[PDB]
């Protein structure tokens, strides 16, 4: 009667956008990133690999509604840097992590099967 | 300089009353130099401290040496040099209650000045000749550094 | 300012399980990657049923649900098929998805077991595992003498995000910090406490002593699998999509960094 | 009515060891042996083999509507 179809977690409706840019003028160089249809999978690893740039001077995350499929991710850096930058070298680091990542494990699997 | 007060205590008591909070401990502290007395809430799962340890406490209104306001906004990428680079605990806070002796008529001979480090009670209290640097509602910083 | 250089360590590797540590990267990368294991490592599973005859005692809808929960075998399949979403077919063609066909009677008195093995596919890659070439065959259905099962379903490219069918694992078992360093856990009555399996302490100590300077590394993994995949290929497929789901962020990222 | 095809929490499948588990129960294993020779390490998967009703067995005890 009222369930979403499972599809519309991940999917996205035509004419809504993966990612929204907003300034904040709370404060100076921060920017929320609206992004659709992720959740705390993506979410977290971004706002910790922020979390890791030290001119990333504020770095969070909320899902606004469970309900809902959407993450906001709050970003503010130093004045030589910019809140884009920062999630732009954010998610490079991450893809390089995963990479090396995948690839010892293909080792590590490569050496266990023959010893 | 910005220093409101500075030193040297002997911890002379570890939770009287019994140990309330299991990371957080309160110390009964007296100096020589001045004969002021000390309570004071520590952390002690980061900073342990032992009874009979000594070390030096430093009230100040500021972390930079040279005499300079702070906006109580929390700045790490901060290069200039900071007084907190010479001691090992370091906590900010604000004060919130000045006693003292004083009669309707008489000035106040010894000094109370009550510091709150979000949460972690701080009184200070011996002769109010030590005690001027101190209002309520003022912020502050801890700057204590164990020494053997 | 940038990326950890995790290093993997394989403790056991099986059909059914693998154990492996991750060491030197964030506790939210191991979580995520925890996370993707369960819910973004697509398989193929029945997601589209016809019942042209069932006489049995379970229901249409029953069958049809049951038949969803049995695992194929998805290894090399699964990233060759597509999304039917993304298939410019109509409702199905062998580019984005799998037939089955499934007619089974009871003639004797005496009662027949439709199971897995009565899945017949036109794809021989894509097959139940229990029928893969110890253990049975998963229980489609008890049949009576006169009873009759006769259905055609069709099996497509998800994952555990849509419907727990297309969830490749049987329990993945994640942990940290064996032993409370980090003092993530406060236990009342540590002495109570188990040790852990990945613990290394004397059996006189409960608990390691505080690590004020610790953060979360070498994280523990068990990912035990439903039959679909195997594990080192849920932890590799995990991989690749969790990145690659980055990759398609920075992409939206850097179209709306342009366009502003 | 029938045993579960996954087991309700983590998914592992159950529904080909039923028959197994009452072939071990005849053979004289106590309940928790028999789930051990399956590889129910899990409390969840042994309680769905444990607390298993079959019903269905029950209703195969009626004539079908056709012959
Ligand atoms: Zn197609
Ligand atoms: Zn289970």
């Amino acid at each position: 009667m009222n369930a979403p179809p499972a599809f519309e977690s991940f999917l996205l409706f035509e004419g809504e956008k993966k990612i929204t840019i907003n300034k904040d003028t709370k404060v100076p160089n921060a920017c929320l990133f609206t992004i659709n249809k992720e959740d705390h999978t993506l979410g977290n690893i971004i706002k910790s690999q922020l979390l890791k740039d030290p001119q990333v001077l504020f770095a969070g995350y909320k899902v606004p509604h469970p309900l809902e499929h959407k993450i906001i991710i709050r970003v503010q850096t130093t004045p030589d840097y910019s809140p884009q930058e920062a999630f732009t070298n954010a998610i490079t680091d991450l893809i390089s992590e995963l990479s090396l990542l995948e690839e010892r494990f293909r080792v590590a699997i490569k050496d266990k099967q023959e010893g | 300089a910005g220093i409101l007060f500075e030193d040297i205590f002997d911890v002379k008591d570890i939770d009287p009353e019994g140990k309330k909070f299991d990371r957080v401990s309160r110390l009964h502290c007296e100096s020589e130099s001045f004969k002021m007395d000390l309570i004071l809430d520590v952390n002690i799962q980061i900073y342990p401290v032992d009874l009979g340890d000594k070390f030096r406490l430093v009230i100040a209104s500021t972390l930079y040496e040279d005499g300079t306001l702070d906006d109580g906004e929390y700045n790490p990428t901060d290069d200039r040099p900071s007084r907190a680079d010479q001691f090992e605990y370091v906590m900010y806070g604000k004060v919130y209650r000045i006693e003292g002796d004083e009669t309707s008529t008489e000035a106040a001979t010894r000094l109370s000045a009550y510091v709150s480090y979000g949460g972690l009670l701080m009184r200070l209290q011996g002769d109010a000749n030590n005690l001027h640097g101190f209002e309520v509602d003022s912020r502050v910083y801890l700057l204590m550094k164990k020494l053997a | 300012p940038y990326a950890n250089q995790p290093t993997v360590r394989i403790t056991e590797l099986t059909d059914e399980n693998v154990k492996f540590i991750i060491e030197n990267t964030d506790l939210a990368v191991a979580n995520s990657i925890r996370r993707v294991f369960i819910a973004e490592v697509p398989i193929i599973a029945i997601d589209w049923v016809q019942i042209d005859a069932n006489s049995s005692v379970l229901h249409d809808e029953f069958i049809a649900h049951r038949l969803g929960l049995i695992p194929l075998t998805s290894d090399d399949i699964v990233d060759k098929l597509q999304y039917s979403r993304d298939c410019t077919c109509e409702e199905f063609c062998p580019e984005c998805s799998v037939e089955f066909t499934l007619d089974v009677r009871c003639n004797e008195d005496q009662t027949r077991h439709v199971t897995s093995r009565d899945l017949i596919s036109n794809s021989p890659r894509v097959i139940p595992v229990t029928s893969r070439n110890e253990q049975d065959d998963i229980l489609i259905v008890k049949l009576r003498k006169g009873q009759e099962l006769r259905l055609r379903a069709y099996a497509k490219k998800g994952f555990g995000k849509e419907h727990a069918k297309w969830n490749p694992t049987a329990g993945v078992a994640f942990e940290y910090d064996p032993d409370n360093a980090l003092r993530h856990t406060v236990y009342p009555k540590p002495e109570e406490w188990p040790k852990s399996e990945y613990s290394e302490l004397d059996e006189d100590e409960s608990q390691a002593p505080y690590d004020p300077n610790g953060k979360p590394e070498r994280f523990y993994y068990n990912v035990e699998s439903c039959g679909s995949l195997r594990p080192e290929t849920i932890v590799l497929s995990a991989l690749s999509g969790l990145k690659k789901k980055l990759s398609d962020l920075q992409t939206q990222l850097s179209h709306e960094i342009q366009s502003d | 009515m029938i045993i579960p095809v996954r087991c309700f929490t983590c998914g592992k499948i159950v529904g080909n060891k039923w028959e197994a588990y009452l072939g071990l129960l005849q053979a004289e294993y106590t309940e928790g042996d028999a789930l051990d020779a399956l590889g129910l390490k899990r409390y969840c998967c042994r309680r769905m083999l444990l607390a298993h009703v079959d019903l269905i067995e029950k209703l195969l005890n009626y004539a079908p509507l056709e012959k």
